[PDB]
């Protein structure tokens, strides 16, 4: 059976950064020519594997990570950055194995009147594991006093929102990565 | 936690959180002054005062962070912008007759119409109905008579909200640990914590006073080479030996001598460099012009323009159908969104004006990479510097000849170079002693040199000595002549304007140097040069990150503001000017007035 890659890429309703759901591969074979013969994409990098060669291989399990991100953000899903994104919200590992893919999405995921919807974490303590995952909204404590539950001065919310609006630059627009992660069922 | 740490986590809330603030109130107004409606006045006001209040709140919340503590420069900056209590610092009726002042003042300036005695029936504003006068009419009585009506019907009631307006901004400045509210104007050029580039705020006022008294001798020779060709115009009324009566000058205040050319012109008889017509010849639209001018920052190694500025920006006349303000502004409503607001038409005024505004977009592209609070120029000279660096190449004749607006055949003279260095001294060179004269004069009012019983007394002494200029009918202190200007009765500092004039030929010179020119000054042209462009932008990214003293030494390799640039620009007309004043009288009496 194919893959179903129309579920992650073609899914109407996409996550935020800081919660990204992560969709598992099994028994089925690939069809990455829709992946590879498209202008749709916006950046489309490759690491440790060719964006060609990948069609006569095979894999344990590939594993699809999908969220939302400003443009100026799709450079830090890659491996060895030091951002806000790769930092608190998605990390990929110095030894990643996969792809990632993303495409403006200002006519769907930008709305006139600002869309906040789409949220990322600005504040946390430590960084994020490779792959690690962290949806707490718990108050970061930025000071020595406690917070006591009520966010006030150097008490701050971890989460803040995007606020995508049409008219931002491409730099601000939202765009729609999707990482492929390659583990060593699932051949071309 | 370190203080240092905590502050720096409070910049991240605050950039993240005040950029979005920012850009509905810069959107709110840009939805304004491209469509005049009630509605969209008071989406303005309300993402503005949202903005305000926002501003208000993180400003006492950064105040809770000991500046003394941090040691990190630029995050020591940003907090120090915030910790401003600004107006606030007054009481709640105080702060808002300050408030209600400042609007009366600009209110009555923009409203203010003087009628004709003769027609009582004509009566006009300032624009577009005095500003004609004093720009085209040749009639010393009818010029007479706009020039006085401007100063005694909107200046007299101008007077008693000034003397209330620098009473108040007094309470203000000295709350905040400032002499004066000239002293706080003057903050902005202070640069205290980096050894080797530190500025004081006493040490404008010493740098500005001693590159004037270099301008001296190239406005003297200027101003007697005006007087000479404006006797001719209005004889039996100039003294060859005393000061140019103030109505005589071009426009309302005489800030600007540009409307003189047509009297004061060397050589009339040789073709004036106007491609207004070539362009609508060869079939040019305002897309073109802007078109064009992304073309000359693309030369020199500059990006283009933004997707979002081709999509979002004004630049054209929607017409009867949607009211707009047609006043050439860049705006930067952050995000990444770049517009510019303009009417443009087919005119060669235009086409260089394009070329300023986005210089201004250039500059705002190059910083948006810093901090929230860091995304200005260095200083308010700064911004305005580097739009008009732009319009200096772009209307050089190599530039025009090469576009393909002048003719190849357009011969440059040696008259027709002075032509055109004169046109540029009439407004360059020109304003200068009246820009300084003016802040001088505010500078001692709000330090308390200048008693209230003799403010327009030492404000015509000052006309006198410094711009050598004599006002046609004498003032008592009923009067508020400086309150007439725009700047000084809507709250705007004035020394901008000067030290802007010293950097764009800095700049230029910097520029030219790095373009390889080999010729005069005035005839280079940057364009192609990506080592110019290059050279450029390495203090464009700054921002105000960086000391302006150290943005201005990574272009032009000096940590102060220097006059030789400006008088290397007018050098061939200021030899030119002394032998035309051999037989004239170089200098003005401070005595001499049209009614002794
Ligand atoms: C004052 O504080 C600022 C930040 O609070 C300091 O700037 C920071 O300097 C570090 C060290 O270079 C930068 O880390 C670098 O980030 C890049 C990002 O790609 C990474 O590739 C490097 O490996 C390195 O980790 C950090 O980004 C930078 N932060 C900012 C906002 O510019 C600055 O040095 C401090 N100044 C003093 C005098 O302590
Ligand atoms: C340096 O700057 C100049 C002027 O900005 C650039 O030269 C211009 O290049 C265009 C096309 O590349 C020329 O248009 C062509 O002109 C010839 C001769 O007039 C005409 O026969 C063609 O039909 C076409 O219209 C333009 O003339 C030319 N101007 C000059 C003064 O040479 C040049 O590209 C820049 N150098 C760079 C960017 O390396
Ligand atoms: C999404 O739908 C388009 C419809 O044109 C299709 O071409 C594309 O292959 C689909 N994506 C995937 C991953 O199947
Ligand atoms: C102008 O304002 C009206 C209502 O005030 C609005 O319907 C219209 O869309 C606006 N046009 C633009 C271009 O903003
Ligand atoms: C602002 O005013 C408050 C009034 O209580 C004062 O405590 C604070 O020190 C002032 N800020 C500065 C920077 O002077
Ligand atoms: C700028 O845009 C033009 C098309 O409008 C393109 O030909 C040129 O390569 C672009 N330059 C840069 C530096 O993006
Ligand atoms: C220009 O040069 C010519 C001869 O080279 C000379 O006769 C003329 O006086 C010069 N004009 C000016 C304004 O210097
Ligand atoms: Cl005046
Ligand atoms: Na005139
Ligand atoms: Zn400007």
């Amino acid at each position: 059976n194919l893959c179903p890659f129309g579920e992650v890429f073609n899914a109407t309703k996409f996550p935020s950064v800081y919660a990204w759901e992560r969709k598992k591969i099994s028994n089925c074979v690939a069809d990455y020519s829709v992946l590879y013969n498209s202008t749709f994409f916006s950046t489309f990098k490759c690491y440790g594997v060719s964006a060609t060669k990948l069609n006569d291989l095979c894999f344990s399990n590939v594993y699809a990570d999908s969220f939302v991100v400003k443009g100026d953000d799709v450079r830090q899903i890659a491996p060895g950055q030091t951002g806000v994104i790769a930092d608190y919200n998605y990390k990929l590992p110095d030894d990643f194995m996969g792809c990632v893919l993303a495409w403006n999405t200002r006519n769907i995921d930008a709305t006139s009147t600002g869309n906040y919807n789409y949220k990322y974490r600005l504040f946390r303590k430590s960084n994020l594991k490779p792959f690690e995952r962290d949806i707490s909204t718990e108050i970061y404590q930025a000071g020595n006093k406690p917070c006591n539950g009520v966010a006030g001065f150097n008490c701050y919310f971890p989460l803040r929102s995007y606020g995508f609006r049409p008219t931002y630059g491409v730099g601000h627009q939202p765009y729609r990565v999707v990482v492929l992660s390659f583990e060593l069922t699932v051949c071309g | 936690s370190t203080i240092e740490e905590q502050a720096k986590t409070f910049l991240d809330k605050f950039n993240h959180e005040a950029e979005d603030l920012f850009y509905q109130s810069s959107l709110a107004s840009w939805n304004y002054n491209t469509n005049i409606t009630e509605e969209n006045v008071q989406n303005m006001n309300n993402a503005g005062d949202k903005w305000s209040a926002f501003l208000k709140e993180q400003s006492t919340l950064a105040q809770m962070y000991p500046l003394q503590e941090i040691q990190n420069l630029t995050v020591k900056l940003q907090l120090q912008a915030l910790q401003q209590n600004g107006s606030s610092v007054l009481s709640e009726d105080k702060s808002k007759r300050l408030n209600t002042i400042l609007n009366t003042m600009s209110t009555i300036y923009s409203t203010g119409k003087v009628c004709n005695p003769d027609n009582p029936q004509e009566c006009l504003l300032l624009e577009p109905g005095l500003n004609e006068i004093m720009a085209n009419s040749l009639d010393y009585n009818e010029r007479l008579w706009a020039w006085e009506s401007w100063r005694s019907e909107v200046g007299k009631q101008l007077r008693p909200l000034y003397e209330e307006y620098v009473v108040l901004k007094n309470e203000m400045a000295r709350a905040n640990h400032y002499e004066d509210y000239g002293d706080y104007w003057r903050g902005d050029y202070e640069v205290n914590g980096v050894d080797g580039y530190d500025y004081s705020r006493g040490q404008l006022i010493e740098d500005v006073e001693h590159t004037f008294e270099e301008i001296k001798p190239l406005y003297e020779h200027l101003h007697a080479y005006v007087r000479a060709k404006l006797m001719n115009a209005y004889p039996s009324y100039i003294s060859p030996i005393g000061c140019l009566p103030a109505h005589l000058l071009g426009d309302m205040w005489g800030r600007f001598w540009t409307n003189l050319y047509s009297l004061t012109v060397p050589f009339g008889q040789k073709p004036n460099i106007d491609v207004t017509d070539a362009m609508v010849d060869q079939a040019w639209d305002a897309q073109r012009i802007f078109k064009e001018a992304e073309k000359f920052f693309v030369s020199v190694g500059l990006p283009n323009m933004t997707q979002g500025f081709w999509e979002n920006s004004m630049l054209t006349d929607p017409g009867n159908v949607q009211k707009a303000v047609c006043h050439p502004t860049a705006w930067d409503l952050g995000k990444g969104d770049f517009r510019i607001l303009m009417c443009t038409k087919v005119t060669m005024d235009d086409f260089l004006t394009a070329h300023h505004e986005m210089g201004h977009i250039q500059y705002d592209m190059a910083y948006a990479a810093q901090p929230f609070l860091l995304r200005n120029g260095a200083n308010e000279g700064f911004h305005e510097a580097v739009g008009e660096i732009m319009s200096l190449s772009a209307a050089t004749p190599k530039h025009l000849k090469s576009i393909g607006l002048l003719s190849p055949d357009f011969q440059e003279d040696n008259e027709t170079e002075i032509n055109f260095l004169l046109k540029q001294a009439l407004t360059i060179v020109g304003t200068l002693p009246f820009t300084y004269m003016l802040e001088k004069w505010r500078w001692m009012v709000f330090k308390g040199e200048i008693p209230k019983d003799q403010w327009m007394k030492k404000w015509w002494e000052m006309k006198r000595e410094i711009v050598g200029v004599v006002e046609p009918v004498p003032h008592d202190e009923t009067y508020c002549d400086p309150a007439s200007l725009f700047h000084v009765s809507n709250d705007y500092s004035f020394i901008r304007y000067y030290t802007r004039t010293l950097y764009q030929f800095q700049f230029q010179e910097a520029l030219c140097q790095a373009a390889k020119h080999e010729g005069p000054l005035h005839k280079c042209d940057i364009s192609n040069s990506t080592e110019a462009g290059q050279k450029l932008f390495n203090m464009l990214r700054l921002g105000k990150s960086e000391p302006w003293t150290l943005a201005l030494e990574n272009v032009v390799g000096a940590k102060n503001m220097n006059v030789r640039p400006l008088l290397n620009y007018f050098e061939p007309l200021f030899t030119w000017l002394k032998d035309q004043n051999k037989n004239s009288f170089v200098g003005w009496s401070t005595d001499w007035s049209p009614y002794a």
